[PDB]
RNA sequence: GGAAAACUUGAGUGCAGAAGAGGAAAGUGGAAUUCCAUGUGUAGCGGUGAAAUGCGCAGAGAUAUGGAGGAACACCAGUGGCGAAGGCGACUUUCUGGUCUGUAACUGACGCUGAUGUGCGAAAGCGUGGGGAUCAAACAGGAUUAGAUACCCUGGUAGUCCACGCCGUAAACGAUGAGUGCUAAGUGUUAGGGGGUUUCCGCCCCUUAGUGCUGCAGCUAACGCAUUAAGCACUCCGCCUGG
């Protein structure tokens, strides 16, 4: 209908938060208890805020934008590559490369590249060459697509951006507010909800807590098309 | 009573298949195909908790 | 009346029958195993149900009704291989049911089988 | 606490994907809360609340 | 040893002529009584009225008429009682080479013409040209085992 | 043992909490079965190890809507609950019985067992009427077999159901009468009582009385029983003494 259901939204276990000992004061607003060192995401709240979330979400790709998707916690580096071609959204797999939102005028004539060495060597160019140097042109061509490899058809700015961590990818979110892009993001304990607009309270060291929470999220721009 | 698409046939039953095990349909008439004794059903279902 | 319509299907312990109609049910056109030359104890088989399913939903021709979202109503052998053989037909199966006749305990069942 | 038999939406999550009851192996419930559910989800199904199939 | 498991199934040798297995299994089943030169001969004398009647030389020939021989389904009876216990099973690749030939030699002794210089020749250009009468046993096969189809 | 007093544990009433298919009467409700009426529709349906009897072209079955009627109450449902036993399973209301826990206010042995007696007592029966849906002795017909009155199949009456009187018997069985004490432990579970915690209610912890499964001492002829004795005792009642 409108909202995830409370019996498989806590199934993927989104309730569990950080340590004690290991929190963020900020955080007590969407924090219901804490069980054994353990705290408890205040799953109603939560849920109103997920909705608030999809609203958005919904009338972003309404206007026709691009929705960022960033993921590089090693337990959910995979769980966004997969959300965000469903989507049709570009993705980011491995570490933020410093400057892919801010300094893009280098980053573009660099996927300007890998919109030209991979038609480098399927046509001619190729047999005329020295064969370790054919090798420095490939060990450039996997690595291009290592961290732009979501980023392959994307020659704009973005209108908007989903995160997994603020802690983690805390290089994306600073370049996001410096150009005053919408941002949305999956928080919980040890992580500041001051910079992020969008607030989603769910759990983040646990897959089924990222995908079947990001799934939604990369839902929500489908049904906004048409 | 759920309805499959956006698919093949082959792949609607597999979830047909479990929608119908785990629902009370073929347990329940495979019971009622005789008239079993009113004490013998009590110890029938007895043999079918005491093993779990 | 075209492309729109309920399949029934009830394949009893015996005989498959199947009666294709349309989603307000008036009986389009129906077949069996009995109809296809098995006279006794090899209607109990999937393989009725390769050819019954198709024969009557093939020999339809009035409307050309060529959806079904059939409905199951009977604990059978050849049950899941009338659905399989519909898709011989290809008529789009789009939304199955196991409607079967499930008592809340109701009336007293025949006598046990020495 | 008491269930009472108007709060559906505590009450229907108890109710099967059919119609059904689910037993308090699969649930979890206590004794004396399942019996005590019981009654209250059959006064449910006499006033529509609820169904007896789906 | 048919319960310990299965039996060490052992090597022929291959004829000298066409240089094929196929043409040695053949002398060994048209072999009555141990007579391996009597029947050697007639095999020898049975592929060049093949070769006069085709232009093609008869190992082309042969490997073409066994294949309007060989079927691809028969009845194996399984012991159900009440029940049809005639199941369509599918032939393994060993018993479909076997039975081919046993159909070719069984059929090629109930011709017209005495001398199997030509009983065994005119089976073959028939099962060449799928017609005759050990292609129209395994039709026969295939109206037994493709009517009882409900128990595959 | 008798008489006069005193006591509180036994027994009973209070007060405060619970749990329950414990009964009785009256209402309400849904799925299914059968029959009828109708629409649409066409050759079989049904049944079996195989068939046949039977049903259908005077429209069968199948399908859809509506109706009538009787009987039961899927799921919950569990070596769970309640009752003295038989037994008790939709839901609601009225009327009504018992048990358990806790507190200690109160009565002060008021107790236990119980021949004769007097009442409850599954089913099948019987009587007077109802009602008759499924099921179904007897009965009819078709198959099987070596043979049938058996098994199997189609059909079918009493009965099954209600009301009132009877009958009073069951492997009515835990094949174990009732009462009260005492005697290793371990483990499920029930209504609790507490609890420690809490849980997003989760739980995990000690607590009368129930209800199971293991297992010492002891017992038994042996299997086995073992704080729910078939152990150790005391009271009273029923009963046995070869087939």
């Amino acid at each position: 209908m409108a909202v995830i259901s409370m019996k498989q939204l806590l199934e993927a276990g989104v309730h569990f938060g950080h340590q004690t000992r290991r929190w963020n004061p900020k955080m007590k607003k969407y924090i219901f208890t804490e069980r054994n060192g353990i705290y408890i995401i205040d799953l109603q709240k939560t849920v109103k805020k997920v909705d608030e979330a999809y609203n958005f979400l919904k009338q972003v790709s309404e206007d026709g934008g691009q929705v960022l998707f960033v993921g590089t916690k090693k337990q959910a580096q995979e769980s966004v590559k997969s959300e965000a071609e469903r989507a049709g959204q570009f993705y980011i797999n491995q570490r933020w490369l410093g400057g892919l939102l801010t300094n893009y005028k280098t980053i573009s004539k660099r996927i300007k590249r890998i919109s030209e060495i991979e038609k480098m060597e399927e046509d001619g160019l190729f047999e005329v060459l020295p064969k370790k140097e054919v090798v420095e042109l490939k060990k450039e061509y996997d690595r291009l697509i290592k961290f732009l490899g979501g980023i392959r058809d994307m020659k704009s700015m973005p209108q908007a951006l989903f995160v997994v961590d603020p802690r983690k990818e805390r290089n994306a979110i600073a370049e996001a507010r410096k150009l005053n892009i919408p941002i949305v993001g999956i928080v919980d304990t040890n992580c500041d909800p001051d910079e992020i607009d969008y607030v989603i309270p769910a759990n983040d060291d646990a897959i089924r807590a990222v995908k079947l929470l990001t799934a939604k999220m990369a839902d929500a721009i489908l049904e906004g098309q048409q | 009573t759920v309805v499959r698409k956006n698919e093949s046939l082959e792949d609607a039953l597999r979830r047909f298949k479990r929608s119908v095990s785990k629902s009370g349909t073929i347990q329940e008439v495979r019971k009622r195909e005789f008239y079993e004794k009113p004490s013998v059903k009590r110890k029938k279902k007895s043999e079918a908790a005491r093993k779990r | 009346n075209i492309e729109n319509g309920v399949a029934h299907i009830r394949s009893t312990f015996n005989n498959t029958i199947v009666t294709i109609t349309d989603e307000f049910g008036n009986a389009l056109s129906w077949s069996s195993a009995g109809a296809l030359g098995f006279k006794g104890s090899k209607k109990s088989t999937p393989f009725a149900a390769q050819m019954a399913s198709e024969t009557a939903s093939k020999s339809a021709m009035e409307h050309g009704l060529k959806t079904v979202e059939v409905t199951v109503k009977g604990p059978g052998p050849g049950r899941e291989s009338a659905i399989r053989a519909l898709q011989s037909a290809g008529l789009e199966v789009t939304a199955i049911r196991d409607v079967t006749p499930v008592p809340h305990n109701g009336c007293r069942p025949p006598k046990r089988r020495r | 606490t008491h269930i009472d038999y108007k709060d559906t939406e505590l009450l229907k999550r108890f109710i099967s994907e059919r119609g059904k009851i689910l037993p308090r192996r699969v649930t979890g419930t206590s004794a004396k809360y399942q019996r005590m559910l019981t009654t209250a989800i059959k006064r449910s199904r006499h006033m529509a609340l609820l169904p007896y199939v789906k | 040893m048919p319960r310990k498991g299965s039996v060490p199934k052992r090597d022929v040798l291959p004829d000298p002529i066409h240089n094929s297995k196929l043409v040695t299994k053949l002398i060994n089943k048209i072999m009555l009584d141990g007579k391996r030169g009597t029947a050697q001969r007639i095999l020898y004398s049975a592929f060049d009225l093949v070769e006069q009647r085709s232009g093609r030389d008869a190992l082309e020939v042969f490997e073409e008429a066994i294949n309007n021989i060989m079927p691809v389904l028969e009845v194996k009876a399984r012991r159900v009682g009440g029940s049809n216990y005639q199941v369509p099973v599918e032939v393994r690749p060993e018993r479909r080479t076997t039975l081919g030939l046993r159909w070719l030699v069984n059929y090629a002794r109930l011709r017209g013409e005495k001398t199997m210089e030509d009983r065994l020749a005119n089976e073959i250009l028939d099962a060449a040209n799928n017609t005759g009468g050990a292609v129209k046993k395994r039709e026969d096969t295939h109206k037994m085992a493709e009517a009882n189809k409900a128990f595959a």
